[PDB]
């Protein structure tokens, strides 16, 4: 129930700002004074501390915390030492930001509980939307199956959900339609799809792109 | 343990002292539990207050125990500890305690200060006391003369306050020998051993340390204020100083300006003073004399620093500076800690005693201040104190002498949090 | 300059006030030179002491002049100046004075604070005073009822101390309406306008400023200490609170814990209290309540800061920190300046008065503290003061209300030395 | 009218110093402490503040100012952010210093009310005086028409205002003559022009330079 | 004996830490505040001081110390000046860390009592163990004669002490055997030597390596 | 009466230190805190001040000084500005240290009263002693005439002054002889000159070197 965010980056600072908005107990830690001062208002607490020094980490009473997040992603030395301290101090959940494949490897071996590549992950997702101008957003259920949010082209304007079937033709299923902000969850055929309306499809990754090609 | 060792060792020589004084050989008329501890404490904490008269109640033996404890407390528990070992070396662990005991920031040749201070003490104690106080005090014979002339020196130099006979020296209001020889002793004992060693070594008006410079000019001008104050206020008042020759009006006005920090000798009775003078004497004995030293509650320099600091702030120069050598921050905040602690304690003593006793207010107030300031002066509650009131004056005498800080540091949990925290806006105006 | 303008303007409304009160229409029995100035000063400096009784000596007209001056001093000379202009805009030069007047570090929308504080004042003054203090006060009729119910609010909210009738509200020791409605008014008036605006706006236990947080928890726990203190001490004492039902023993113990900072209303007599309680009440009224504010000498926060600073030092953490948001240095040194100045002035008032007057000591001491703290409480020298003693209480009331700092800053030569000086070693221990 | 000068440059500092000498209300703002301290005496008011932080700008009570001048010309990031804040906070008149054409463009798009290039402007004016050693000072009425102050050569010493007419001959008009400090405004023909007197002519830019060539 | 360690390096800090664990009187000196704070707990005493300034060294009361160790090995200027001060101030024993041959030379000439190259020394010892995978540890009695600790190969597993003699065959003498942690000092023939058991031999350096070749 | 040394260099610091040893009134000024602290003991006064800021110079009460020495020789900007201030503030005697020919020129034009090149001057004097191993020390009376102190070679051991006349033979005059520390001022012929004795000759620069060649 208690959270500690060490490293008030753009990533770290967003976690401490969000968790606090959700109304949790969050300790904001950073070696830079100016960063601490800034997040003072957006955290249950703010403290200037060098997370690589043990006595400084004990002074925070770090052992109190259920979840500690190390969002230091530029300094590998700072990150690895901190996480090692946290593991040595028996913190239950240690979530760390990694810089690259190698930093991930060091963290893995010193027992970080969950490792995140916020930039690389958001990279591939944005790249997908660049390459395929139709995909607005998506979530992968596995390597093969995925739920995709698609911007409807004029190729679908005033088309019927029963008429242009996805279930029989492509083996995919339409989950939602968003026309002018209004949302039709679990839509019943037939329904009108206008141009620029958010279409949420679900199925095999290859199957969807086949629908994208031939349907749109 | 440097703070604790100072405290436990000091407390022990009071217990040692009390048991020695409660012992038959030292008492003429059987002595109380509380009073043996009180009188012992007051000699060893160089205070000057006594529930029981010294000249009457204590045998020649007990009066020597009194001198010993006065000698012990006046120079410092550790100073002798070092001398014992020296004569019997010398560890850093020891040099650490000595530095703490002589309130020094550096451990730099601090044993050289112990060497000087002791040798200089017994030197001026002997030559001035035995010799000069025997040329005009063999009118008590030899067995009385040579012992009362010596006792009064060890009491004088160490800022004790303990006079052997019932008049705490009122008898000699005019006598120049007793006036001079006793002021010479209790003012130079007062100002820093720093100041003595520095004046002895450097020898020039110019080449004196900031401390020494501040002490020499500070003690001079405050004395000159207080004398003018005591004179102007107690001039008319017939009770004291009203019926004295224009010359003896000085020897009294001088003495009462000079004795409150922190000697404790009476040239005039303090009970019969215009309340204004007493008020002034309160302040004058909150501020001790010097930080070396013989005794104080919050020492003269501390007062300058804090005052000059506020003065500076009000101008306001960004940094507090005296004599065109600026005063670092860690001094200000220590000064602010010495200051607050001492005053808060004195306030609790006053609050306690107006619950612990039925008596006049001003008399309790003067009593607390003089107890903490290890002064020794009373408008006279001292004999009239409740058994409980004696206890809490004993405490206040213990803390006041040892230093209000090093007392706290004995039971203080030393916590060094390395982490900092964001700024916090807080109005103080 | 900003400090001078505050000072000269404030001093003027006292002169204005005095001439208005010395005026026939306001007096039943002809009034003195000194007394017209004293009573005027005490209303406009929101002190609460009066040489001449308010209910008897002053006409309904003069009592409205009293309310006006109380209103003026309680909210702030400049606050009205700004309102006058507002209603008649608004310059930076003006915003500068207002910031200074409301003791603010920033000039940030400070007129928005003036807007709020005034509207909130007359709002709670009206609704609580007129309405609620008429529920149980038209047993004086209408011409007496509606005017005495109103007067007491303006006096309450602004921490005046001025009660219309001879019993400074002893009459109502038990009456819950007068107890609550008047404490509600004088405590919330006390704590920062900062604290009021902050509580009104932010509305949540957590999202309060470090000031507001300190004030809300500070005022609560000190009140709870003082009530326990007043109860335990004055419980047995028959003179006050001895002869009261276990319930009314609270309403009195509560009220006397709460009124010293800096209201000035009597639920019991202060003359007849075990001296201990009075001692405690001295400290409790050196520390005012809040810095916004209605009035204080050195204000509650200042006390915390300096204390918590020394506590911190003694540990010693390198930085002084409360609520895990650390306190910057410029706050500490201002606190140390507010603190020293106020105490030194109070000491001079005490020293002066023991030479200005023949009277008991504790009574002078309580009197000076209550004058500087703009408290209003006496064991009763107030009517018994010498013409000279009234003067020096008038001064002490002027400085105490205006702030001991901004007074100095009115005649302070602002000197900016940009050069630094070498370090200077100075012992304070 | 209340003024706020953010950035106590050589340019900014000159505005606060002047406006204050004129006796206006001027707030001097700078992130550098030493700069604030320096202009303390030369401003209605001086404050250390980082103009890019919003809360710090509100602390100044910036919304209380009619005119705010951003004389940060070296830091583009500082300047653009500050001006954006000022526009967002609904300041009526925002006058900014620009570094170059591109900085001008960003300021333009974020709604700076008037943009100034003090160096480039003074550059071209000084260059004119370098190239044409005769022109002491000038002011452009438009792109084509201009009022020019000229140093008189020996080619004009003891010449009569009318005798050497510019009005008929060149289509320009002489407005003033300054001989040994004494000033003759709207001079009546004939008047004596000595060498090194200040001659103030007015007309077409090309016309004046033709007079400069043939007359002087 | 009173000890002063100037320079809380990895080397200096280890001396202070050890001497203090042994319970001696040790003064820890360093110009870096953070270093002093760190070793506070691991020294009789810690002080921030610049060892090159004389008055600062006297303030420590350096003349009090029997042994002063200058473990500044990166800064030659700091080291040489400090040691020169110490010699001038008549310290009986001055032990200094050197960087290289030349630094050693300067220290030699300014009267350092004992000079140590902790890195170079440990270098050659570790190199020996790298080259000869059999030698675990050793101590040189002279340039020619040495006591060596050897890891026993399968070439010695269940071999008897007298059986595989060195006292006759190679002119060396076996001093100890360590099997599974148990230690047999001055072992009496015959004794069982298992594989991976620590064998402590003593003799000529060349003789031992001849035994290493033919015996193991 | 009163001296002010701005810039506590090796040069400046030597002037303050000497003048103070002579027991004059000397104000030691330096922008570096550490330098001021160091010379505190060796000056009538020490003050941290930036000599280029006017108000800071007035705070010292610089106008109180008869002689002000600017021993800033590395920073040309600091030196020139300071000296300009001093001249503007009507200091009677301004003695400045120069870096090079050009810095000398700037100082000359802004009215420095005496300019010194301590290094260049000591350079040429030391070079003379290098080139001519015989000359120990000298002082130039003019460009042509000079007093020279010479170390006597074995070429003069047990020679009489009148016997080896410098006067008649070379047009120079011997002024002093220093044998084993004992000094014979204005010596009377004949006197014994041993080897390695200090011989003080006086005359023409060319004449002396002719004696050096043929006599020694
Ligand atoms: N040893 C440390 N102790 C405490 N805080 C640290 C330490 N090292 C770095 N930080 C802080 O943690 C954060 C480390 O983030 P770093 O910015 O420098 O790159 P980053 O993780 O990629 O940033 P971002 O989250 O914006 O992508 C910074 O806020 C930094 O101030
Ligand atoms: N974020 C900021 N907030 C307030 N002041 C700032 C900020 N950033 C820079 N300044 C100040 O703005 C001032 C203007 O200087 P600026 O360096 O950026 O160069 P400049 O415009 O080329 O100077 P100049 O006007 O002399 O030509 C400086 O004193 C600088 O310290
Ligand atoms: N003048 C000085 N006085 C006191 N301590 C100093 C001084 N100068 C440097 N030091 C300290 O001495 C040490 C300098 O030695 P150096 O750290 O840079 O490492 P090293 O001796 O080469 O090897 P190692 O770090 O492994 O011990 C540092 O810890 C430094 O803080
Ligand atoms: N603005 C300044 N005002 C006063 N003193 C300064 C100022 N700037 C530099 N100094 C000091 O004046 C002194 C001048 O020294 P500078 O190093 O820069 O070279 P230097 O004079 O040739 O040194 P040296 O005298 O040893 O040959 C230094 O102590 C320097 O710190
Ligand atoms: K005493
Ligand atoms: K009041």
């Amino acid at each position: 129930k208690q959270f500690a965010v060490i490293g008030l980056g753009r990533f770290g600072g967003s976690i401490v700002k969000e968790l606090h908005r959700m109304g949790h107990e969050v300790l904001a830690v950073d070696i830079n004074e100016e960063k601490v001062n800034a997040y003072a208002s957006y955290a249950t607490h703010a403290v200037i501390a060098n997370a690589t020094e043990e006595n400084e980490l004990l002074s925070l009473g770090i052992r109190n915390f259920e979840y500690v997040i190390v969002a230091i992603g530029a300094n590998i030395q700072a990150s690895t030492l901190t996480t090692l301290l946290l593991k040595e101090l028996d913190i239950p959940n240690i979530w760390v930001k990694a810089q690259n494949y190698y930093h991930h490897k060091v963290l893995e071996k010193i027992g970080a509980d969950r490792i995140i590549h916020p930039e690389k992950d958001m990279g591939v997702k944005i790249a997908q939307s660049l390459s395929d101008e139709n995909v607005l957003n998506y979530i992968d259920l596995s390597d093969e199956y995925s739920i995709v949010e698609l911007l409807a082209t004029r190729k679908l304007d005033s088309k019927s959900i029963i008429d242009l079937n996805v279930r029989a033709k492509y083996g995919c299923t339409i989950l939602a339609i968003k026309h002018h902000g209004d949302i039709c969850l679990s839509p019943a055929p037939e329904d009108i799809i206008r141009e620029q309306d958010c279409l949420v499809i679900m199925g095999h990754k290859k199957d969807i792109k086949r629908f994208e090609n031939e349907g749109m | 343990t440097p703070p604790q060792v100072l405290a436990i060792g000091f407390f022990l020589t009071i217990i040692i002292g009390a048991v020695l004084l409660m012992l038959p050989i030292s008492t003429t008329k059987p002595l109380s539990w509380i009073d043996a501890l009180f009188t012992a404490a007051s000699a060893t904490t160089v205070t000057g207050l006594a529930v029981v008269d010294t000249g009457t109640q204590f045998t020649v033996f007990g009066q020597t125990v009194i001198m010993g404890l006065i000698q012990i407390g006046g120079l410092g528990f550790m100073t002798f500890a070092v001398l014992i070992v020296m004569i019997l070396k010398i560890g850093l662990k020891e040099r650490m305690l000595v530095q703490e005991a002589l309130n020094q920031p550096t451990i730099g040749g601090v044993i050289g200060l112990v060497k000087v201070l002791f040798l200089f003490s017994i030197s001026i104690e002997l030559i001035a006391a035995l010799i000069l106080s025997i040329r005009l005090v063999p009118q008590y014979g030899w067995s009385s003369g040579l012992f009362a002339s010596l006792f009064h020196a060890i009491s004088a130099f160490n800022n004790a306050g303990f006079s052997l006979w019932p008049d705490n020296l009122m008898s000699y209001v005019g006598d120049p020998t007793v006036n001079l020889v006793i002021t010479f002793l209790f003012i130079t004992g007062g100002i820093g051993f720093t100041v003595l060693f520095d004046v002895m070594k450097n020898r020039r008006f110019k080449t004196f340390s900031l401390h020494t410079k501040l002490m020499l000019t500070g003690t001079l001008m405050l004395n000159a204020i207080a004398m003018l104050t005591v004179f102007i206020l107690e001039y008319s008042n017939p009770g004291t100083l009203g019926h004295l020759h224009i010359v003896d009006k000085l020897w009294a006005s001088y003495f009462q300006a000079v004795t409150p920090r922190t000697a404790g000798f009476n040239s005039l009775d303090f009970g019969s003073m215009r309340e204004g003078t007493i008020v002034f004497t309160l302040l004058l004995m909150f501020i001790g004399a010097g930080s070396a030293s013989t005794a104080s509650g919050i020492k003269l320099t501390t007062f300058i620093v804090i005052l000059t600091s506020v003065i500076a702030y009000l101008r306001g120069k960004k940094e507090t500076v005296i004599f065109r050598r600026s005063i670092k921050y860690p001094i200000i905040i220590k000064a602010l800690a010495v200051s607050v602690t001492s005053l808060f304690i004195v306030f609790l003593g006053i609050f306690a005693l107006t619950i612990t006793e039925q008596a006049p207010f001003l008399q309790i107030v003067f009593e607390t201040f003089s107890a903490f300031g290890t002064v020794g002066l009373t408008m006279g509650l001292t004999p009239e104190l409740t058994t409980a009131g004696k206890c809490i004056i004993i405490v206040i005498m213990f803390i006041g002498r040892i230093g209000p800080l090093t007392f706290v540091f004995s039971f203080a949990k030393t916590e060094q949090s390395n982490i900092r925290y964001p700024d916090g806006e807080v109005f103080t105006g």
